[PDB]
């Protein structure tokens, strides 16, 4: 949108999605930036077991219908000051993903079901706390899952 | 304003649908609305009250979402949601009382309180829910300039008025002629009298007329017409016009002859009815014109003929009257009626917190003084306050 | 007769539930009804009025479906639906005034106007919605 | 309606900005608007006229785009555009005359002609341009229910009225008392008289009063008040009330004593001025209440004392008057005034084409008959026709 | 002429849009016009003045272009442009005063000064900018023979005239009949009198008439008509026709009976109004014909009957008058009015520099002498000078 | 001050140019201005009100930019911009009412409110837009000491005054001489009288004179001169100088002989006119000097000769008067007039919020008291408040 890049001053309670939300007056993008930051688990018991669950819109693939619109919206942003060589390579790389709507609506429809079915067999509480070490994710593996 | 109704609609449904033991699929779409209320409202802070004896309270929202993982709701899930609903329903009471108490003269249709001005941002528009009530539907149709309509049962369209008119008089007050009337609520009782009983009138017929103009245009009314004024039927003593002396009125009652009721709109006769009593309709009108006449009976038994002599001492005075009553009608502006209590909720808030007299409304919210001079500046304020009083009635009776 | 109530029930709910900024899951079942109205009504043509001073109007339905892909409804989605509702709500006024004005003596419980006799086919029965009044 | 103003705005600018020799960057954004008019309008066909003597014409649009490749415009580029503008400006004249001539009674704010109903589709909405005029800005603010305002210079708010009132009379007409007035345009001249010159009044003071109600509420007026009615100052003979006889009025003029002018709104005193002449203001009012009194002078020279005897023959009658005049005010409904010619354009079209009398407007567009009964059904028609007359005045004077 | 307006339009916009701190995209198209002024004007040299006391000045243009590389304008960019604007705005003042002061009789619509003849070459045509003012738009429509129109508020269409006419007279001057009038500005006050009060007239009715021809044809006028001439209402002494003796006029005033106002065009009745006062319209006319009559009142009280005897001594003379006033109208030639000051700018230049009387205009620019003989040779000069005075009013008030 | 006009100019254009369906190139330069407003205004916070009954409000700006990527604007783009404009246009109303209500005596041309002092930093100077209005152009020319000018229609230059002067008197009040006048608004009506009708004057000629000084220097006026004072033409009774007794004045009216009107500037005669009625001009003046004389007519018919005897009882008094009226003029200081409503907006704010009397302006903003003592300390305050009232009139009528 031609905005100036921001500095974060690594300290606030506000994530970069949370700052970039009331900064943009676009409906198609700020509908998506409002889901993604208030996207968290829900703490509630069944049968004596406290478990962590999610929204309805991830349990079906309905939130991906907004990720389409928002990603598609900016696939036409003329990108001011950007060189047109690097501009066309990044606007076409988004349509690698936005043109796959029906296959990602069903992928997050399957991911939520396998998480839902396997958590029936949990006996201890699903207590949530930040672990000292961390299992590492590579975003190369996510692009390999999506495409 | 549209998001203040949308807060109250899904707090009413949250106390009704989230009950113990119910199936989860019954409330699967309400919880997606109720969680999306909370996400919008967190982090904000509000302030209500300050005028009169209405106390100042500060509001702050930091709540957690509801669980979406049970099959049947249990008593843990109900009791953890009731202590969230009870904080919101206390917030909406103090915003609705903050708005029914304030008024402006330039543009009364705009929000006046500090909290309702802050809720009118585009940040809070995602709380918007269905608008199915009568007053919030007419709030939206009238905001786009489309035709609206409110349905009333016995609407208070007439201001209180009880007076008379003497078309023939003298200081002795023993040979009089004219009409008397009572206009109050939704009922007209007019009665014409003549002491001589048309002994010297041409063809022994005396003509009467009574014209009542309205303040707003009514549509599709159901009107009951009966040929007697029961209020002007007994002997009474009445003061003079300037309160100097008193005069006596001893009636006997004939039947009304040649009755014509007309229903006018910009001087054009829309409907007319000639000697037709009972229930009648009136499709579009703003002026009622009653017409009726007294006729001396040409044949009289000896018990009747003593009552009406030719000479001056008239001890039994002739009287002819009618009675009209509006049962139900459809207007376009807000009014008061006999079924709903929206006027009583507005005055009870102002009387309780000792609110000073402002620039628009009459002192004490007097309905006789408010329908008498029913200006377009008072109409925009009265709709804005009856609509807020309708939102508060869903949560707190 | 049963499908004339079912046209008016989901035009009343369409002006109430399809508002700006609302969540899509609030209106996810109304739009499946409102799209399925339009599919049944396209290609047909009607004619109301003719008695007294009631004027003769001709009706023709060629509309497009509504979108089912947003998360929160915006002002494009509302303003493209209001100019479809306002044509149907003008059609139902002129069918209801055409029927309140006519009468018969043999069997008065049957429909009398030309448009309401045509709506009583089994082609139009899929518009049927709840009957709660 | 919004796209009818947008056709006339960019035909006015096309005759002004597309001139010979001008630089191309001066008109680089107008040509993108003017080409995008043509693309929307091609293939359509229209029909205007049909009522009265207004002839029927058929319109058909098949034009080509303008060139966007010169640096300075030459005489080929101007002369190929003038023969496209001259066809559109003839089309807009016949749509504006087709709409100023028609009227309705149910909903007068809707378009009535066949061409303007067809221009209100969403196909034609891309012709929409800026809305910067006074009447098209108040057309849009009032369509969303926001507060509007029209600024007038000497507004025709008073209907024509010239009459009198006798508070004391006899058939000889030689000892009279009362007021006389002229209300016309934006000027009030009231004058009170007393033939006896308060010789038997209590404390030799006679009280007068004159109350003028308005039809619409005015805002922020500038009013000139002068202590003489120059029209009721000379000897004249006046007929009686029922036209039976005539009576004579020979004035001499004292100064007005104890003048109070009040400016009412729903019976509440907004402003008041006591013995203050010159220029005054009035921020919000709908009723003017003039009050002034005659006082017999206690000391008189011998030339004055002969004029006012104690006995019955009064040959010189006392007179006290005022004069009020509204210079400029701000109303919310449309009116007529002394600066702009929007009323004159409407009547001149109806008189030229011999248009029959319809259901709403008075015969001959009589302004005295139209401001007397200024109903809300006539207000919606009068705004719809003054706004179309304002669009036509940009192209064709 | 078209390029003299185009110099003043982009010097007015250069002082308004080139301000400190503004964004560059607000002025990105003005600077391309202002730089392209300078390129055309460099190398040329001019000479103004020479007539009367107007001094001779020589003009020479050697300036540099403006920078087109900032994002927000700073105080260096403003102060380097103000010392270029202030030399051009001094040049345009001395060309406009050089043209308002000169006149010709053969073809007055051509430029007369030496500088404006030199600006009419095709070298200078690229300075041409938009022509959006009222006088420069009517300069171009009338130059191609298309229909124009100027809108006025109270136009000075009547020359000053105050006289009378005696239809019955004798050297004693005690039994007279006729009319009196004042025509001045945009107002007609005519009053007819009869000393005998129609005692010997047939059916006691005396007919009056007053016909006023105009100089130019007016269109869509708004006219106020009131039934009293307040100027001919008091006792006065008037000289005779040849200034020999004086005669006395003591009026009493009846109401005007049977009033008919007609609006003629080439002898054809366009509009007519019969006993209709207040505001009226007149769509197309060039001659006003007033008609009104005096009627002796058939019934008179004893106070009235003494005023009008049968014999010769008439001490109270009857008088009937009218009053007409044009509020606003649309003409096609230029005139003077009450709102704009274009006549005052022309005479103030000629009076200041002591300019000799030329062949066309009256001495001292007398408007009464100029509208009396308003020849087509004076019309072409008067439009050429009011248009130059309108260009100078944009820069220098 | 310059940035307060620049906020209101691009909020007026944002409601006019950002409409539904318009092409993006029509608004491509406004959005670059409107986005650059928002960037400057974010993070700041303001506070208005506090004096009188004007409430205290706090302002806080945290908004997002507008999109710059569409080809035709849709209803999402309009409705997301209207809820940003409606917060700014509420902010500018409360800054303009905060400044029209305050005043100072040392340097009134400086900003007085807390918000307008904060907007005068160099941080806020990048919001500056074009300055094309009349009052903001004269605000900038006068701030650099260049010559300014305001154009008025009937300017209120004369304070209200109605009095007389007796050059010959006695306690009987039957042989008097002097002048009477009314100066009110923009109109002078002077009338001189002589009871003896110059029977003993040298050469039977009585000389009159009336000198009116102005408060500010007017330039290029258009003046109408008519040879009758219609206000001093009827019989009236007038009090004495100290209010002791009353005296009688019964006029008959001759024509004014040898009229000379002079237009002075520092005692120098700029213009003069001798027996020339109708419309006249006056290029530069600050003092009007009227001169006229009464001449006894040498020849009289027998109806006239009875009116003027040689002895003492004079029952018909001679009267000679004039009438002057300024139609339009150009001043350099601000004034009030009959066309624009800038005085009415200032007083209506002060009357509504019950503002106490400060050190500069008269109580109640009385224009007769303000033009009487029109000091240079009041001139700097009156220009500062009329300019703020002109900014508020663009957004809120
Ligand atoms: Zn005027």
């Amino acid at each position: 949108f031609g905005m100036q890049r921001m500095h974060y001053r690594n300290g606030d309670p506000q994530t970069p999605f949370q700052i970039a939300e009331q900064q943009i007056q676009n409906f198609q993008v700020a509908n998506w930036l409002h889901f993604v930051n208030y996207n968290q688990f829900r703490q509630v018991v069944i049968d004596g077991v406290l478990n962590q669950v999610l929204n309805d819109n991830i349990r079906n693939g309905h939130v991906v219908n907004q990720l389409m619109e928002a990603l598609m919206q900016l696939s036409r942003q003329q990108f001011p000051t950007m060189p047109v060589d690097y501009k066309r390579s990044i606007q076409r790389g988004i349509l690698l993903l936005s043109n796959r709507l029906g296959q990602l609506v069903d992928l997050t429809r399957l991911l939520s079901y396998n998480y839902e079915t396997l958590m029936a067999c949990i006996t201890m509480n699903m207590q949530h706390v930040q672990t000292l070490t961390t299992e590492k994710l590579q975003l190369t593996s996510v692009t390999s899952l999506c495409m | 304003m549209d998001v203040l109704y949308s807060l109250s609609k899904t707090l009413k449904d949250a106390r009704d649908k989230i009950v113990e033991g119910t199936l989860y699929s019954n409330v699967s779409d309400l919880i997606q609305q109720f969680n999306q209320m909370i996400i919008t409202m967190n982090g904000n802070e509000f302030q209500t009250g300050g005028i009169g004896n209405l106390p100042i309270r500060n509001w702050n929202f930091n709540f957690g979402l509801l669980g979406t993982t049970l099959l049947n709701l249990d008593a843990n899930y109900v009791e953890t949601a009731r202590n969230t609903i009870d904080y919101f329903v206390d917030f909406v009471d103090n915003v609705c009382m903050d708005e029914m108490v304030r008024e402006s003269q330039r543009n009364g249709i705009a929000p006046q309180s500090d909290s309702l001005r802050k809720l009118s941002a585009i940040k809070f528009k995602r709380i918007n829910f269905d608008n199915s009530s009568e007053y919030i539907e007419n709030w939206n149709l009238q905001n786009r300039r489309q035709r609206t309509g409110f349905t009333f049962h016995k609407p208070n369209i007439f201001p209180y008025s009880a007076s008379f008119t003497l078309n023939r008089s003298q200081p002795a007050h023993d040979n009089l002629m004219g009409t008397m009337w009572l206009n109050a609520g939704s009922e007209i009782q007019v009665a014409g009298f003549d002491y001589s009983c048309a002994i010297n009138a041409p063809a022994n017929i005396q003509q009467f007329e009574h014209i009542v103009p309205l303040r707003r245009v009514l549509t599709t009314a159901t009107i009951t017409l009966l040929p007697d004024a029961e209020r002007f039927s007994f002997p009474r003593v009445i003061n003079s016009a300037d309160g100097a002396t008193t005069w006596f009125f001893n009636p006997v009652i004939l039947r009304p002859n040649n009755v014509e009721v007309e229903f006018l709109l910009n001087g054009q006769i829309i409907n007319t009815y000639q000697a037709r009593f009972g229930t009648i309709v009136a499709r579009n009108f703003d002026t009622i014109r009653l017409s009726f006449q007294l006729m001396r009976p040409p044949n009289m038994t000896p018990a009747v003929a003593v009552l009406f002599p030719n000479a001056q001492p008239f001890e039994h005075h002739a009287t002819v009257g009618l009675t009209l009553r509006i049962e139900s009608a459809v207007c376009e502006s807000v009014l008061a009626d006999a079924s709903e209590t929206l006027l009583a909720n507005v005055t009870s808030v102002r009387q309780e917190y000792a609110i000073p007299v402002g620039p628009v409304f009459p002192p004490g919210m007097n309905w006789t003084d408010l329908i008498t001079n029913y200006s377009p500046s008072r109409e925009d304020n009265l709709q804005r306050v009856f609509t807020v009083a309708s939102i508060r009635s869903m949560l707190i009776k």
